[PDB]
């Protein structure tokens, strides 16, 4: 499944 | 940006042998950007009801699609994959070659 | 039995025609089993093997709100960097990002990745070690010091080591022999004659899986590594790869060459001669 922790560039 | 022209290979799924049911293969990689057109010909025209991969990358990055329908070669039948893309001044055709 | 998963996500931004298109496909080893595309008709992630159909309604619909989540934060990514660049509006641009883990027989994570290219560049990659980033020009340093910062490498270490590895284990469960067995490849040489005194050897691998294998000509034991043209792995559309290799060889010299066929579905590998 998809990670669901998000990071901005 | 870079703009990136795509490689092209057009190939069968299996050995073609004449009269014999198979999968026309035209599978295009490395191209950027993404947006693409490909199409499959028959004797210089345009085969409908042709499918394609989801757009996916390799990890080198390079964008890759797989074009592909049914078709049953001939010694007669030419066909082709002719692909348009924001690198490309005029569409670029490959032939298909059974021994290649 | 050495086995990976990957997410490859593209974001594609067009200010013409609305908000940016995000596109994730997934894949063990191989093998895709998943997709997501935000300009289908009603976006939801969908299977692309028959091993992952048996996942219910809620697998489903929580990797879609996932993926609308992970679509948005890239839309926050492309406008940072569109700043980063001095980018004009007007631009289309694209981030391409690629997440995973590989995992040795013992099923524990033998290696990470986690990196991202801008405009079809490299533009950072988390490292080896889990633990530091390369950044690829002066605007990825801008994205180096905030993750520096934030310590966000910890967080990715322990995703790519835990949560990762665990749905990888689920996924080679549910998907037994279609990811575990590795099919050889079915090989012949061909002869193409040029002139009278001239031919290509073209040595053949067909229906192999997976796509890593090694094509090698060679002349009385010797390779001939400048002198073998060699097409790129390409699939057959059947979850199988192909690949070719070719030599010109002089007319009575047949017999001194040999294709060499390394592939993990052979035990060892296959030497080939013209026949």
């Amino acid at each position: 499944s998809p990670r669901w922790y998000f990071y901005y560039l | 940006m870079i703009q990136r022209t795509p490689k092209i290979q057009v190939y069968s799924r299996h050995p073609a042998e004449n009269g014999k049911s198979n999968f026309l293969n035209c599978y295009v990689s490395g191209f950027h950007p993404s947006d693409i057109e490909v199409d499959l010909l028959k004797n210089g025209e345009r085969i409908e009801k042709v499918e394609h991969s989801d757009l996916s990358f390799s990890k080198d990055w390079s964008f890759y699609l797989l074009y592909y329908t049914e078709f049953t070669p001939t010694e007669k039948d030419e066909y082709a994959c002719r692909v348009n893309h924001v690198t490309l001044s005029q569409p670029k055709i490959v032939k298909w070659d059974r021994d290649m | 039995g050495s086995h990976s998963m990957r997410y490859f996500y593209t974001s594609v931004s067009r200010p013409g025609r609305g908000e940016p298109r995000f596109i994730s496909v997934g894949y063990v080893d191989d093998t895709q089993f998943v997709r997501f595309d935000s300009d289908a008709a009603s976006p939801r992630e969908e299977p692309r093997a028959p091993w992952i159909e048996q996942e219910g309604p809620e697998y489903w619909d929580r990797n879609t709100q996932i993926y609308k989540a992970q679509a948005q934060t890239d839309r926050e990514s492309l406008r940072n960097l569109r700043g980063y660049y001095n980018q004009s509006e007007a631009g289309s641009h694209t981030l391409q990002s690629m997440y995973g883990c590989d995992v040795g027989p013992d099923g524990r994570l033998l290696r990470g990745h986690d990196q991202y290219a801008y405009d079809g560049k490299d533009y950072i990659a988390l490292n080896e070690d889990l633990r530091s980033w390369t950044a690829a020009d002066t605007a990825a340093q801008i994205t180096q010091r905030k993750w520096e910062a934030a310590r966000e490498a910890e967080q990715r270490r322990a995703y790519l080591e835990g949560e990762c590895v665990e749905w990888l284990r689920r996924y080679l469960e549910n998907g037994k022999d279609k990811l575990e067995r590795a099919d050889p490849p079915k090989t012949h040489v061909t002869h193409h004659p040029i002139s009278d005194h001239e031919a290509t050897l073209r040595c053949w691998a067909l229906g192999f899986y997976p796509a890593e294998i090694t094509l090698t000509w060679q002349r009385d034991g010797e390779d001939q590594t400048q002198d073998t043209e060699l097409v790129e792995t390409r699939p057959a559309g059947d979850r199988t790869f192909q690949k070719w290799a070719a030599v010109v060889v002089p007319s009575g010299e047949e017999q001194r060459y040999t294709c060499h066929v390394q592939h993990e579905g052979l035990p060892k590998p296959l030497t080939l001669r013209w026949e």
